[PDB]
């Protein structure tokens, strides 16, 4: 029965319960995606402002939605699996009654509605949330990167980061992702990924995670030490010359 | 605190519903409407002002049928009358269906009572903007009420209420010791026009239409009828001679 | 209407937090201290009760600790009352994870779907969060022992050692300083009291203002037992960490 | 504060007013109706050059014969074209016929007003108006080439050539000067460029602005870049002409 | 404070509605006073009708609840019906799924219980009134039970309630000091009224004709009012003992 | 058991000339072996050049061809007073039948 | 100042709805409109506003069955629900009675409907005005419906913007047009005139003229463009 | 209507519930009420507190049977009180005898009442409860036992406490007195004394209520002839009774 | 009915499957698979009503997926076969019940085992070596219970089932026109490329 209208105009023509969810995703730790000539990375960071975490058992902030898509975000942690349990039960559905896996854009459509619907009902506050949404379509080679945040908004990136610090490390990308010539390795997409988050996080891989997902459902998470080779390696570089 | 007076459901200090005590604003604001219980029936009659040379004479009915012997006449809030009217019509039906018989006045009038009591109750709805003068011939003869926007009702000789409710008051208590036997119908008719020619006085700066209807065992047969043509001239006649 | 009456209890500070959500948790940070620890080859449960009277009853008390199912526990902080609804909604969504797949639930699923909960009085239905952060303690085959947490916003998060309620910040810094992985059991066990003693308000540590718990594979059979110590075992204990 | 469906003392929604500043901030979009078809315009307006600005719908298309722009909270319209494209499909299944692009905006229109607190059902409602107009672009063959403004106030208005969103109120006098009856189709989608190009913040290309026609012949057709580069590059010659 | 204008606590645990509520129940300026004989229960009302335009016999707060059952209201006639009517329809109801006849103390019971609903929810609002229940039970002898609008009832060997309650109370508490027992000593009803009206006139201080009061009466199976002659009969007897 | 239908009928006949169309029905209503009408109508104009029959049992063609001309009427004030061409009535036509399908 | 206003189901002190009365003033704003009838038709004249040069005139008549329908002015999304909620009722007469539906009914219905918005939390009150004119078993009618939910039956009014004027000028009219029986011309020639008290600056165009008439032996019908030239 | 959908009770920015408090507040303005408990029975009693003394304070239990081996008492508002009763009744019933055949243990019982208590800390549209129970009983599992229940929802065991306005002063007097080997006529004695000083009115068995949960009544079963059903452990001691004891 | 069999050996689990599916009068296909793969190491093949079997497979396998998805983990044979019986039960005290009966066969990584089973559409559930549906276990089960031994290799198993297939291409009414085979085992889910 409780139907109150939570997000309404005001009148400078805003709506505060969206704004102000905005700013729960500023206070959320920063997260970037960049895609390849044919991978993408998600990264995200950590807060080691403690430090006795089972990081086995702790959720991960990458999240699999299908066998080939994933969603991270930044923002309320709870408010998160609400998004991602609509759209693991979406994709599945959507397998059953066209016999097809979810477009990448499909998807991010999906969840971007979800987040909007919550910015116009009664009752609800919208989503504290933004996310990165990265996979390749069913049988296509080319990468795909999406971004959806509070408000119901969605849009494609070449590279993409939010979370806090964000407007940081979009700077840093903004000037070194070359749209002419995007990372052809993996290896080097990885780099360009992990090097973005050292502008904010600077600790190393007790901190940052990655994960690669590839065409054809080639999903994987790094673990520290390779991830640490990423970082080590960076130093020798900036330093020498 | 304050604002006692925002809310509907809600009680001052000193024991009072504002909200409630607002509606009679709006209905001491009304026009002026009256009964009279004569001693086989009873008789109902409003002042309709005049607006404009452009409003058709005859024909913005204010007084109001309900099953076959009962009317109503209310002042205030014209909707709100209707729509209490429109209540009054389900519960006559739905008590007559079970009942076969046509509801008794008495019984009537309690059933408005409830309705409007119901909304002092609740903060999410407002009081009726009406005081309703009504009643008919049941099987234990003529009764006439008055209910306001608190759902108080009583048994009355005479009532009134609108902006002319003093001047006709005292008329009324005039008629009540100047024939204490009881009232002849047709001489009720007459008084009630008078009465509201009378009560009329306080605005006179609006020219008016005068309406009527009657119940009564013996003139009409305890159904409910509007006064019209040649007895309608006969008690503004009545009502002419008696201001001058 | 009564939108007056409503204080939104779902919305954004303009921050971007949850106001209920974080005045919640400052209601938390006066309940009870509890802990959590987890070693390689079991977990312990330590809490301290809100300081009561000498004519209370401690052998059926619960305050703190509690079974949701055979292989898993819970320590509580804040509304006790409001617990005890989550509580027993996760002992019976464990019911129905065991009924529907004949095996018993791991603990994350469980912990996941009672921080679902929470979540949902955070975004619709204007109802006021539950007051209540947990320690969850299990064993599951598919993770072995596991140590969790989540409080009122919805958030949950494993740990290897955490507190809740009262002094977490110097509790938190005083078992960061000692925890280490290869721990045992009996070790957890004195870490746990030696870090209340330091963090109680109360001017002595003492038998009648604890609840203690463990979860043990130990010893002989691959079985898991869970024991919820009584008033002269926790006395011994006592004892035996010259804490008394 | 006090309720959403209130009215102020001009007898004025408040939620409705300040739902129209929402639209004056937003992205622009332009529409020319013409005896040759109907051709409407948008800014894109990517918030970093990071973005693939691909992926910037704000032109759709609703039947063969109709098409949509908009300027606001573009969320708020995604629904409002679901409901038109289901409208539209559901006629034509009822009646074995395009519907007329006035009915279609009349149905749209139908939404506008239907938010509140209001209770319980018959239906739900939406908290708040949207924030979002469209301009509203088809052919049927009662009423030919028709370009309407559908706003969240309800209210719909046919015009031979409008603009709304941040660029509005100067794009309104200027099209007042140039439209005429007798406009081509090409000299139309010349000037719809002309007029982003001046209230754009950002120089004008074919990534950053969005050009689409509806014509009787071949139906809603948003053009590519290739196709709008040649005709940003067309305009460009013939201002070097005074 | 809002703590003021719905049912919830004050800072001293208090619901100043129900408060308010109370304060209302004296609005008609009425007092009211009952009590118990050997096989019988009297109530008695003022009777006030400032206006001659009213029809008298119209002018009541007491009702006949059931057979057996009346009561009398302190507070406004809208409440008073409101209350009588719900109890009208339990008694009713009681009678059709149990078998018997609802007593009196049941009725009180249920009835306040729909009070105390009013004092925790927060739509509902108390009703201004205070009901006095009177019947001949047939378990329990001529028994009276009183309800408030906290939600608060009782049983009483006698009762009064009104403006005036004070004096009228004290001066029954004296004369059942005196007399040692919970009852008046009285085989006949009509005696019982005589006293019960004599014992109020000497505590208002004030004398009555046979339109100043209304009285109730329960027998065993059945409970009627007086007619203002059964009255004058009664004050006719009062006054052959000047 | 209460049988809900009956049968009335009835004969028409409908031929689509070049530039024409004509409808045609006998005007006799029966039951059984009883006449009920020697003169009782059953194809009609329903008003936007179209002519209509319903021919079986009486009171479902009555009741269909009631709520066409309704949906003519609708269809006006929904569409402009748009006239309605055949084949849209006779979609619309189908709509209405299938709707009644169980 | 002002806690009155905040919905419908708050009465002011001395008596008044202010949301009523607010939703009044959207009416006043309104682009004007006139009504007046003989014994013989009704008529209702309307003057359209658009928004640019360049947009359309928005229409302010809606038919509602063969005899009868209104006009608006005020929020016209309203009328919108007011006039299709009477097609409705119009409708039902129709198809369950056989019955041309009474003007004075759709009358006592539309004060009805607008009552319910004005004693309901969550409500708001409509917002527009109406004439309705219709010819039925008692002959031509005409009805101002105003969101109080009053409705009065007259021979002849105005609402809208500067509606004073064609108000004033019907009232001294009255017994020249009152009797313009049997001529649907003559009658129109009278209301155009009327509703020129009523224009600042801007005069009848056939763009901006809408007229719509009703009678013995004429259905309901509406003319605009071309079809008003004859008129202006 | 129902419009209020919404909490009632919420949090304050120091992390207070406000009407919770306020209920306590109530609460310790109520009459004293107690309970103490021995190793063959348990006592509760409270104050009879007459209105007028025109008023019949025997139709007034302030003690009552919730099930035959369960009572209560309380402290704050008698309406909450009453109502409560009514609820804590049909659970027993519902939830608890129509399922299992038997009367439900006092622990159970008591959570039950405890959780309709938080549900109007929470639940839309209400206010909490304002009052505390004292809940006594025995089951054949668990003995004797005492239970406190407040308006959070919160209850918890005692050997012996008291609630209501002259609580602080008795529980030091019960600590005083308290042993675990008190016999039932031993704790009683205790109870009286302990509402003794709590009293300045008249004191005895007209104004102070007073019920144990002791030994099975079979005197006060109503039939013969089922060896296995033994009466009920709770019994209201009658004026009578009470003042024989005032004696010692 | 159609052809429903399963065989577990040691290291895997067999599932048999006919290929037509016919229509009435006539057979309108004769290369239908009866299985869906529920996870990488659990199969379940079905039969019983037409389009009942299907729809109640799909669905079955869409839940299994989100499972796995949800969890990044697969359940076991034993879970995946609990909550097929719970959900062919609530069937049928349903307003239309699924007609379907079916076997799952799975490898249980955990255990290394491979595991068998036999659920009708009542929900009767049963673990075992070797089972069918409907009338094929009339024919086979004799051979079966002679020859079936718990540590046959998969090659065995193959043999015991041509013979199996030989018996009610015999002994029975219907030409079901072959099998479909597939093997489970700690590797996963294959198809025996033909069963010539
Ligand atoms: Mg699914
Ligand atoms: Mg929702
Ligand atoms: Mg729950
Ligand atoms: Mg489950
Ligand atoms: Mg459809
Ligand atoms: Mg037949
Ligand atoms: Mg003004
Ligand atoms: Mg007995
Ligand atoms: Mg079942
Ligand atoms: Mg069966």
């Amino acid at each position: 029965g409780y139907d109150r209208a939570l997000s309404i105009f005001s009148p400078d023509g805003h709506i505060f319960q969206v704004e102000y969810a905005l700013e729960a995703v500023k206070r959320g730790t920063c997260a970037v995606g960049v895609k390849g000539k044919n991978c993408v990375v998600l990264g995200c960071e950590r807060r080691s402002t403690l430090k006795l975490q089972d990081t086995r058992i702790t959720p991960s902030k990458v999240s699999k939605i299908d066998s080939h898509v994933v969603l991270s975000f930044s923002g309320l942690n709870a408010d998160s699996r609400i998004l991602i349990e609509k759209a693991r039960v979406e994709a599945q559905s959507h397998r059953l009654t066209l016999e097809d896996p979810v477009t990448v854009e499909y998807l991010t459509r999906y969840v971007a509605g979800v987040q909007q619907r919550y910015t116009q009902s009664g009752g609800v506050r919208p989503f504290g949330v933004s996310t990165l949404i990265a996979g390749f379509d069913p049988r296509d080679d080319e990468p795909k990167l999406y971004q959806t945040e509070p408000s119901g908004i969605y849009s494609s990136w070449s590279a993409q980061t939010i979370g806090r610090n964000s407007k940081t490390v979009r700077e840093f990308l903004e000037k070194n992702y070359d749209r002419k010539e995007p990372p052809a390795t993996v290896e080097e997409c990885v780099k360009l990924t992990v090097r973005s988050l050292l502008e904010v996080v600077q600790t190393g891989a007790k901190n940052i995670e990655i994960t690669v997902v590839k065409p054809d459902s080639d999903i994987v998470a790094l673990s520290s030490e390779e991830i640490n080779q990423y970082v080590t390696q960076i130093e020798q570089e900036k330093q020498e010359q | 605190g304050t604002g006692y007076d925002l809310s509907n459901s809600v009680f001052s200090p000193d024991g009072r519903n504002f909200q409630v005590e607002y509606a009679v604003k709006a209905v001491e604001n009304g026009t002026t409407s009256i009964g009279i219980k004569c001693n086989d029936g009873v008789v109902f009659a409003v002042e309709k002002l005049i607006t404009s040379k452009l409003l058709v004479p005859q024909k913005n009915v204010k007084i109001q049928v309900v099953d076959r012997h009962i009317g109503c006449v209310y002042s205030g809030l014209i909707p709100d009358g209707r729509h209490l009217v429109n209540r009054g019509r389900e519960e006559a039906a739905s008590f007559k269906k079970l009942y076969k018989t046509p509801i008794p006045i008495p019984a009537f009038a309690d059933r408005l009572g409830q309705y409007v009591q119901a909304h002092t109750l609740y903060n999410s709805v407002r009081p009726f903007g009406v005081s309703t003068i009504f009643g008919g011939v049941d099987k234990n003869g003529a009764h006439l009420y008055m209910l306001e926007p608190s759902g108080s009702y009583w048994g009355y000789k005479g009532a009134a209420t609108g902006k002319g409710r003093q001047s006709a008051k005292a008329e009324l208590e005039k008629l009540v010791d100047h024939h204490p036997e009881g009232l002849s119908a047709r001489e009720a008719v007459k008084q009630a026009a008078k009465i509201i020619y009378l009560a009329h006085e306080d605005n006179k700066e609006k020219d008016f239409e005068l309406e009527i209807s009657w119940c009564s065992l013996s003139e009409t047969n305890g159904l409910h009828k509007f006064v019209k043509g040649d007895l309608l001239q006969e008690a503004i006649d009545f009502a002419q001679k008696e201001i001058n | 209407g009564s939108r007056r009456y409503d204080s939104r209890t779902t919305i954004f500070s303009p921050e971007g937090r949850l106001y209920q959500v974080e005045y919640a948790l400052e209601s938390i940070s006066h309940a009870g201290t509890a802990i959590g620890i987890m070693a390689s080859d079991g977990i312990v449960l330590a809490a301290e009760r809100k300081v009561t009277s000498t004519l209370l009853e401690q052998d059926t008390s619960t305050e703190k600790l509690y079974k949701l199912n055979d292989k898993i526990a819970v320590a509580v902080a804040g509304l006790t009352a409001d617990a005890e609804i989550l509580i027993n909604t996760a002992r019976i969504h464990a019911q129905n994870y065991l009924k529907t797949y004949n095996e018993d639930i791991p603990v994350e699923i469980l912990v996941r779907r009672l921080s679902d909960i929470k979540q949902g009085y955070t975004q619709h239905g204007g109802l006021r969060p539950f007051g209540v952060s947990f320690i969850y303690a299990g064993y599951d085959d598919r993770y072995g022992y596991q140590l969790y947490t989540s409080n009122p916003s919805g958030n949950y998060t494993g740990w290897k050692a955490i507190s809740v309620g009262a002094n977490t910040s110097a509790a938190q810094t005083l078992l960061q300083m000692d925890y280490k992985d290869d721990m045992k059991v009996d070790d957890a066990i004195e870490l746990a009291l030696k870090t209340l003693s330091k963090t109680t308000d109360s001017s002595a540590l003492t038998y009648d203002r604890l609840e203690f718990a463990t979860i043990r594979k130990g010893a002989n059979d691959g079985e898991v037992y869970q024991k919820i110590f009584k008033p002269q075992e926790i006395k011994d204990i006592l004892v035996k960490t010259g804490i008394t | 504060d006090r309720g959403v469906s209130t009215f102020s003392p001009e007898g004025r929604l408040f939620q409705v007013e300040y739902s129209l500043e929402a639209i004056k901030l937003g992205s622009t979009a332009i529409g020319i109706a013409t005896k040759e078809g109907v051709v409407l315009g948008v800014e894109k307006r990517a918030t970093s050059p990071l973005l693939e600005s691909d992926s910037i719908e704000k032109i759709v298309e609703i039947d063969r014969h109709i098409g949509c722009a908009m300027s606001g909270l573009t969320a708020d319209a995604r629904s409002m074209i679901e409901h038109a494209r289901t409208a539209a499909v559901t006629h034509n299944l009822y009646y074995d016929e395009d519907i007329n692009v006035e009915s279609l905006t009349q149905s749209v229109c139908d939404l506008a007003l239907r938010f509140g607190e209001g209770a319980s059902g018959e239906e739900r409602l939406m908290s708040r108006p949207f924030g979002v107009a469209l301009l509203i672009a088809g052919h049927d063959a009662d009423d030919g080439y028709q370009l309407f403004h559908a706003e969240p106030s309800g209210t719909f208005y046919r015009y031979n050539a409008k603009a709304i969103g941040s660029g509005s109120e100067g794009a309104q006098a200027e099209l007042l000067n140039e439209w005429h009856s007798s406009l081509t189709l090409k000299e139309a989608e010349l000037l719809v460029l002309k007029i982003l190009k001046q209230v754009m913040e950002e120089k004008l290309d074919e990534n950053n602005a969005q050009l689409s026609c509806i014509t009787k012949q071949d139906g809603f057709k948003i053009y590519d870049n290739e196709k709008t580069a040649e005709l940003i590059k067309e305009l460009k010659e013939k201002e070097a002409a005074e | 404070g809002y703590d003021r204008h719905i049912t919830i606590f004050s800072p001293e645990g208090r619901l100043y509605q129900v408060e308010y509520a109370f304060k209302a129940t004296n609005q008609t300026n009425i007092n009211s006073l009952a009590v118990r004989g050997k096989d019988c229960t009297v109530v008695i009302s003022q009777k006030k009708v400032p206006d001659k335009l009213l029809d008298p016999t119209t002018v009541s707060y007491i009702f006949c609840i059931s057979r057996t059952i009346g009561m009398v209201v302190n507070g406004p006639i809208p409440d008073a019906r409101n209350a009588a009517l719900r109890a009208k329809a339990e008694a009713a109801e009681f009678r059709y799924k149990y078998g018997y006849d609802m007593p009196c103390d049941v009725l009180a019971k249920r009835m306040a219980n729909l009070s105390q609903i009013y004092t925790q929810r927060a739509y509902m609002r108390p009703l201004g009134v205070i009901l006095t229940f009177v019947s001949v039970d047939e378990e329990l002898g001529p028994s009276i039970y009183k309800t408030d609008p906290a939600g608060y009832y009782v049983g009483y060997k006698a009762t009064a309630t009104g403006p005036k309650q004070q004096e009228i109370t004290t001066n029954l508490e004296n004369h059942f000091k005196k007399s040692k027992i919970d009852h008046i000593n009285e085989e006949s009803w009509e005696k019982v009224v005589e006293f019960a009206i004599t014992h109020m006139i000497d505590a208002l201080g004030t004398e009555f004709s046979k339109n100043d009061l209304e009285v109730g009466v329960a027998t065993k199976d059945k409970f009627f009012t007086l007619s203002a002659e059964n009255i004058e009969e009664r004050l006719v007897a009062i006054a052959e003992q000047d | 058991q209460f049988n809900p239908y009956g049968d009335n009928g009835g004969t028409i006949l409908g031929i689509a000339g070049e530039d024409f169309a004509v409808l045609a029905g006998d005007t006799r209503n029966i039951t059984d072996y009883s006449i009920n009408s020697r003169y009782e109508p059953k194809v009609f104009d329903c008003g936007d050049n179209i002519v209509m029959s319903a021919n079986g049992f009486a009171a479902d063609g009555d009741a269909l061809v009631k709520r066409f001309k309704n949906s003519v009427k609708w269809y006006h004030f929904d569409h402009n007073d748009k006239k309605l061409s055949i084949n849209s009535a006779a979609r619309n036509i189908q709509h209405l039948l299938y709707g009644k399908r169980f | 100042r002002n806690n009155y206003d905040g919905d419908t189901v708050t009465f002011s002190p001395t008596g008044r709805l202010f949301q009523v009365e607010y939703a009044l003033e959207a009416i006043k704003q309104g682009s004007v409109t006139v009504g007046l009838r003989s014994n013989t038709h009704a008529v209702l004249v309307a003057l359209k506003r658009n928004a640019d040069e360049l947009s359309s005139y928005q229409k302010k008549i809606i038919k509602c069955d063969e005899h009868m329908g209104l006009s608006l002015a005020g929020l016209a999304p309203d009328a919108r629900v007011l006039s299709n909620y009477l097609r409705q009722q119009c409708n039902y007469s129709s198809l369950v009675f056989n019955r041309k539906l009474a003007v004075e009914r759709a009358g006592h219905l539309l004060c009805d409907k607008a009552q319910k918005n004005t004693q309901s939390y969550g409500g708001r009150p409509y917002g527009v005005g109406l004439l309705i004119i219709g010819y039925d078993k008692s002959g031509a009618h005409l009805l101002e419906f105003q969101p109080s939910g009053n409705v009065t039956e007259l021979y002849g009014t105005a609402i809208g913007a500067r509606s004073q004027g064609a108000k004033t000028y019907l009232e001294r009219t009255l017994d020249t047009f009152i009797k313009i029986d049997g001529n649907p011309d003559e009658l129109i020639k009278a209301g155009v005139e009327a509703i020129s008290q009523s224009l600042r600056d801007e005069s009848l165009t056939v763009d901006n003229l809408s007229i719509a008439i009703v009678g013995k032996d004429t259905p309901f019908t509406i003319y605009d463009g071309e079809a008003v030239a004859k008129y202006i | 209507t129902d419009r209020y959908s919404f909490s009632l009770t919420t949090f304050s920015p120091s992390g207070k519930l406000g009407q919770i408090d306020y209920a306590l507040t109530a609460v310790k303005q109520g009459v004293t009420s107690l309970g103490i408990k021995a190793t063959n029975g348990v006592v509760i009693a409270t104050e009879k507190k007459s209105s007028s003394p025109l008023a019949m304070s025997e139709t007034l239990s302030k003690v009552s049977l919730l099930t035959p081996d369960i009572g209560a008492v309380y402290s704050g508002m008698g309406p909450d009180y009453r109502v409560l009763v009514d609820k804590s009744r049909k659970v027993a019933h519902t939830s608890y005898k129509r399922i299992y055949g038997e009367y439900p243990p006092t622990k159970l019982l008591v959570s039950e009442v405890a959780k309709i208590m938080q549900e109007a800390t929470q639940s839309g549209g209400v206010r909490p409860f304002g009052v505390s129970l004292l809940i006594a009983g025995h089951d054949e599992f668990n003995g004797f036992s005492l239970y406190q229940v407040d308006p959070s929802g919160s209850y918890f065991p005692w050997k012996a406490t008291a609630i209501g306005k002259g609580s602080v002063a008795a529980k030091t007097f019960l600590e005083k007195r308290w042993n675990d080997e008190l016999e039932l006529e031993d704790a009683i004695h205790i109870a009286l004394l302990t509402l003794k000083e709590s009293v300045e009115g008249e004191f005895n068995g007209d104004t102070i209520e007073l019920a144990i949960i002791g030994d099975e009544n079979p005197d006060l079963l109503g039939y013969t002839g089922i060896p296995t059903d033994k009466g009920p452990r709770f019994r209201k001691l009658t004026s009578q009774e009470i003042n024989d004891r005032l004696e010692a | 009915m159609d052809i429903i069999l399963g065989i577990r050996v040691q290291d895997s689990v067999i599932l048999a499957s006919s290929k037509a599916v016919t229509r009435g009068i006539s057979v309108l296909k004769d290369s239908d698979d009866k299985t869906r793969q529920l996870s990488p190491h659990t199969l379940m093949s079905f039969a019983g009503e037409a389009g009942d079997t299907v729809q109640f497979a799909e669905y079955i396998q869409a839940n299994i997926q989100l499972y796995s998805i949800r969890e990044d983990y697969e359940l076991s044979p034993q879970a995946v076969s609990s909550f097929v019986r719970q959900e062919l039960a609530k069937s049928i005290r349903s307003r239309r019940p699924y007609q379907v009966n079916v076997l799952i066969g799975g490898y249980d990584k955990k255990k290394n085992k491979p595991e068998l089973y036999q659920i009708d559409y009542l929900g009767t559930k049963v673990e075992l070596p070797y089972g069918a549906h409907g009338y094929s276990g009339f024919y086979t089960f004799s051979l079966l219970d002679h020859h079936y031994r718990p540590d046959m290799t998969t090659e065995e198993g193959l043999d015991l089932l041509k013979l199996c297939v030989q018996e009610l291409e015999k002994r029975m009414p219907m030409d079901f026109k072959g099998v479909i085979v597939k093997i489970v085992d700690k590797d996963g889910i294959r198809q025996v490329d033909d069963f010539q």
